């Protein structure tokens, strides 16, 4: 009954800020601004943030603090018919650690590779290089940059793989890096939040030291201002386009990461009367703020490339891992004191990742430890078995075709599943549990009910929000493709099973928990729609 | 436009039980916590019980827990306070106050209902007219009185000439002395208007079905 | 339980002057949760100040609030007669919710001697076994009056009911009733009944009296 609590209030805020400030704060937001009308993109971004993202961010934090249990225990206590939401969501974050962790290992592999005087991705005259290597980025696909060839042909060895069927040799230098990542995640997550809330002081604050000196370094190169122009010069024609509204909606939802049961988990350890509303507004601003700061860090360097290095802007203004692993390191290698900037850049990448992966793992631990007392007792043993499974199957992403394994999980394992889970999460709290019961819960904690704005957003805007994102995400679906390679038809189907394995437990647990409860039909529904609190 | 009206409330023997009701109006009752604040006869305010908007969160005073039950009828818009095992320390006026936001206090208060816990019995008063002394005619303004002695419980209403003598009248609060109240009122008026015109004190005590007029006559 | 006590308990100021009153908590209260209530005589409380400083709907601007931790205060810039009331502070941060001891604000006024009227027992009370002599002491200031009953010259100290009125809202004055109760056998066995009032406005007491013959 007596639940642990944060050693300090900063432990909670830094570990929430940590979970929310990840890699997509640096490798997508700045791109979407350059792509969708510069500073004008801040309007649909800010609106979807205000009506879509923030209301869902606030809702899960208050749910966790109020119900004081992990993901699967809490959703059963809110609407027993929808107890499957907890299982789907703990499975989604279970799959997420089968691939997302490799990006932290990539950053660490580049970190250990940076312990030199001439960074190895500069020139085109190496073993791994091809005749079609060129110094910097181009727009012709057959002719790659030196940093692109270094990543694909030395770090990844992706060229030695003929697709998903051919993973090939296991690259043991990266199995080592993934192990260092999982070891770091362990001795920070095994003693619970007493140690977790302290490790997150380094990992959640270091990106701000790294952003600060890279912002200074970045803003003092020739052509630095030209980059800020591409970043922000407004073109309000974008606002009218329905894509950029769905681009803003999608980015705001993903960057806050609500509904995975990890914000819920962190908040479950709060004191019942903590001002969760204040906390939600503060940490969420710090998240979107960091993305704005980061865009200057990235595009100051981008304009320096275009000005003094002679590259077309659209050839280097990219998103995803391509930006942080080939484009930005290519610019670093041209500036004075290059190996210093690479070191703190890749450490920024890794410390940006550990934070958010702490949350996804904690969501699993807290949800299981709060439903199965067997697990709650033997935790540090249980998370060793968790991270040992993570490492073993993780070896698939350390093989030569390991990027093909990564790409498949990235577009199936969790993307569509989490949108469905959170869609049912919105309807559970607002339409079955009721905004009445929820707003009254918030009043008991923080002293006042949430205004009707938050109530209309939870009840009406958020379902439409999540559908808007999902519809435009399905309109853009095509069978899986990476570069010239097209995935076999069986690999596409297997991706849908991973997407369905989680979501299927909304109705599976429903019909099971429905059939196994006594009474007539209406009796069964009201039994499984009366919350746990209303029965105690 | 918000109105809170407290109902119920009266005289109870110790150990007895009574239910108080507050009829709310002028706002959506269903989204506002409500509380019962009581005020002792020594005028000190004491919070009793808070019930949340949906009735799912309830808090009680220690002085009162175990014996009182607070509840809402959010359909009919009535607040209730079931009381039991009453002791004399529960004697107070009971207020129905709306307080949903803790950071803003109690927006509105009802006008109160009065509970008395005693083992003393109801007693109608003796209303005595108080006429001036005989040798006192040598004066400019004359002062009349009316003595309401030995009644229980409160309240009593005292008016003069059915309420048309509002000026120059002092009606003193009642004092409890050994299980009975005594109250008195004085009205002063010009010598021309009395005994020429008529002055009478009208006393009502609904607890004992007493309506009594006593007219002031010289001696 | 968080005990809030206020000072002064009763307080007289003349209209126009500044009025400051304090509310102290046995244990600290957050600024968001301390409120103030005004209650005029015979009426319900009205929310007056919420969250330390914020005036409620209809509260005139001469009112203000300040404080933090365990020390808060209400201040009337220039007081008015309509501000005469009793002010209660209240904390809303911890259950049980507690109200303050209260501060009665009363109006200062020129001194004024009472008007004393003596009243013998009525014809009706004497038919039953009782006799009550009533002394009215009307329209004086300040509030402290001191009655004294004498029966044929000797001070009589038991069987008395004193009642004070609230401060009159017209002339800011006080009145007081005093009733001495005897048996008819007791009353009809003495001659002179005197009622002496001792007030600040005079060293010598004001004396009204009657003899049983008339
Ligand atoms: C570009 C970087 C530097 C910052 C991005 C801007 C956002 C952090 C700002 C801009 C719009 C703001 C939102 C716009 C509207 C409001 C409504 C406001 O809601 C209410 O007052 C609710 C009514 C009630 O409580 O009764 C609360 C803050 C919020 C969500 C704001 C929170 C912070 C937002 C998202
Ligand atoms: C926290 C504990 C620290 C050490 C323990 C774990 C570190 C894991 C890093 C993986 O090791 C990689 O193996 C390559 C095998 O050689 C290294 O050399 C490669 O990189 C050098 C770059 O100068 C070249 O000179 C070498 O020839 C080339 O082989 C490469 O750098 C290194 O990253
Ligand atoms: C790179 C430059 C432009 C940005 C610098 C921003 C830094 C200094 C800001 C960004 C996030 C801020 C943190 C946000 C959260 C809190 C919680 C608060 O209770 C203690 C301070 C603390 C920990 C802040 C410290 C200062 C901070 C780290
Ligand atoms: O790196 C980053 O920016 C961070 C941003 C904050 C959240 N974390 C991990 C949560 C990952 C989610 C997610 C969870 C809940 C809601 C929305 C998204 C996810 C889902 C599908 C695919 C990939 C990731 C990634
Ligand atoms: O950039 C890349 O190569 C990959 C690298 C790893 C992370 N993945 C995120 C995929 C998830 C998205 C999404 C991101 C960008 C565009 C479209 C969709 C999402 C967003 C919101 C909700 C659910 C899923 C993008
Ligand atoms: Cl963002
Ligand atoms: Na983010
Ligand atoms: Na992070």
């Amino acid at each position: 009954d007596e639940r642990e609590t944060w050693s300090g209030k900063v432990d909670f805020l830094l570990s929430v800020i940590g979970y929310a400030v990840g890699l997509a704060n640096v490798w997508r937001f700045p791109y979407l601004c350059y792509k969708n009308g510069g500073g004008a993109f801040l309007v649909p971004y800010g609106i979807m943030l205000a009506v879509g993202g923030i209301p869902l961010f606030y809702m899960e934090l208050a749910l966790g603090q109020h119900n004081r249990k992990g993901a699967i225990t809490c959703w059963g206590r809110l609407v027993p018919l929808f107890k499957g939401i907890g299982y789907a969501v703990v499975l989604i974050s279970f799959y997420l650690n089968f691939y997302y962790n490799v990006i932290i290992a990539w950053s660490l592999r580049f970190f250990f590779a940076s312990f030199t005087n001439s960074l190895p991705w500069t020139s085109c005259n190496n073993i791994w290089n091809t005749p079609n290597c060129r110094p910097f980025e181009g727009h012709v696909e057959g002719f790659q940059s030196a940093a692109s060839e270094y990543f694909n042909r030395y770090i990844l060895e992706l060229n030695r793989s003929e697709g998903i069927h051919d993973l090939g040799a296991i690259k043991w230098d990266m199995a080592l890096c993934l192990l260092i990542v999982y070891l770091i995640c362990y001795f920070s997550l095994w003693k619970g939040i007493s140690t977790s809330g302290k490790v997150v002081w380094f990992t959640a604050l270091f990106p701000y030291a790294a952003l600060l000196i890279l912002l200074i370094r970045g803003l003092t190169l020739p052509g630095s201002f030209l980059g800020i122009q591409y970043y922000l010069t407004p073109n309000f024609s974008a606002i009218y386009k329905a894509e950029v509204w769905a681009d803003a909606a999608t980015q705001v939802f993903f960057s806050l990461g609500p509904g995975l049961g990890s914000l819920l988990a962190y908040a479950s350890y709060n004191k019942y009367h903590n001002n969760v509303y204040k906390d939600a507004l503060l940490t969420s601003f710090i998240n979107s703020a960091t993305s704005f700061i980061a865009g200057f860090v990235i595009f100051s360097v981008l304009g320096y490339m275009a000005h003094t290095l002679g590259v077309r802007i659209e050839d280097v203004a990219t998103s995803g891992p391509g930006l942080v692993f080939v484009v930005y390191p290519a610019a670093i290698a041209t500036m004075p004191a290059s190996t210093f900037w690479a070191l703190i850049f890749f450490m920024m990448l890794a410390t940006l990742g550990l934070d958010s992966q702490f949350g996804t793992v904690e969501a699993i631990i807290t949800a299981l430890s709060d439903e199965f007392p067997k697990i709650k007792r033997n935790r540090e043993l249980f998370v060793a078995g968790l991270f040992s499974l993570y490492f073993v199957v993780g070896l698939a992403s350390c093989t030569q075709g390991g990027f093909y394994f990564f790409h498949l999980l990235d577009r199936y394992a969790a993307g569509y599943s989490i949108l469905v889970a959170v869609f049912f999460e919105a309807i559970a709290v607002s339409w079955i549990y009721g905004t009445n019961r929820f707003s009254e819960d918030i009043r008991d904690m923080i002293g006042f009910p949430p205004g009707r704005y938050w109530q209309v957003c939870w009840r009406f805007v958020a379902p439409i929000f999540l559908l808007f994102i999902t519809v435009y995400l399905l309109i853009g679906y095509e069978p899986l493709t990476y570069a010239d390679y097209v995935y076999p038809s069986w690999a596409n189907a297997l991706g849908w099973c991973i997407a369905g394995s989680s979501v299927v437990m909304i109705p599976a647990v429903a019909i099971f928990k429905l059939l196994s409860t006594p009474g007539s039909l209406r009796q069964r529904f009201t039994i499984l729609t009366t919350p746990w609190r209303d029965q105690q | 436009e918000v109105q809170l009206v407290e109902s119920g409330g009266g005289l109870v023997k110790p150990g007895g039980s009574l239910k108080l009701s507050c009829a709310a109006s002028g706002f959506t009752f269903s989204s506002y916590a409500m509380s019962w604040v009581r005020q002792s006869p020594e005028k000190r305010l004491e919070w009793v019980a808070e019930i949340s908007s949906g009735g799912r969160y309830i808090y009680y005073s220690d002085t009162v827990t175990g014996r009182f039950t607070i509840s809402r009828d959010n359909a009919r818009n009535i607040l209730h306070l079931e009381m039991s095992s009453l002791r004399s320390e529960d004697t107070a006026m009971y207020y129905c106050a709306r307080g949903e936001v803790r950071q803003r206090g109690f927006d509105y208060w009802g006008q109160g209902t009065t509970l008395t816990v005693s083992s003393a019995k109801t007693t109608a008063p003796s209303v005595y007219p108080l006429a001036p002394v005989c040798g006192d005619t040598t004066g400019s303004s004359v002062t009349l009185g009316c003595l309401v002695k030995g009644y229980f419980p409160e309240p009593v209403t005292l008016t003069w000439n059915s309420g048309s003598l509002s000026s120059g009248v002092h009606t003193f609060p009642a004092v409890l002395q050994s299980d009975l109240y005594t109250l008195s009122s004085s009205v002063t008026v010009t010598s021309s208007t009395w005994p020429s015109q008529s002055i009478t004190c009208n006393v009502a005590h609904p607890a004992s079905s007493t309506k009594v007029d006593k007219k002031i006559e010289p001696r | 339980e968080n005990v809030l006590t206020q000072s002064p308990a009763i307080m007289s100021t003349s209209p126009g002057e500044k009025v400051t009153m304090t509310c102290r908590a046995s244990s600290s209260v957050g600024s968001s949760y301390l409120h103030w209530y005004q209650q005029k005589s015979g009426a319900s409380p009205k929310l007056w100040i919420y969250s330390t400083s914020n005036l409620a709907s209809g509260v005139p601007a001469r009112f203000s609030g300040s404080g933090s931790g365990t020390s808060y205060s209400l201040t009337i810039s220039s007081v008015e007669a309509e501000d005469a009331a009793t002010y209660y502070c209240q904390q809303f941060s911890g259950y049980p919710l507690t109200f303050g001891s209260g501060t009665k604000l009363e109006m200062k006024r020129a001194d004024a001697a009472p008007t004393v009227s003596i009243f013998p027992p009525s014809s009706e009370q004497l038919t039953s076994g009782g006799a009550s002599v009533v002394c009215f002491l009307n329209n004086f200031y300040p509030k402290d009056i001191n009655v004294k009953w004498k029966i044929d010259g000797s001070e009589r100290q038991n069987g008395v009911l004193n009642s004070w009125t609230d401060q009159d809202s017209k002339d800011s004055t006080y009145s007081m009733s005093s009733t001495l109760t005897l048996t008819k056998d007791e009353y009809e066995r003495h001659n002179s009944y005197t009622c002496e009032a001792t007030h600040k406005t005079s060293t010598s007491p004001i004396v009204k009296s009657f003899n049983r013959n008339e």
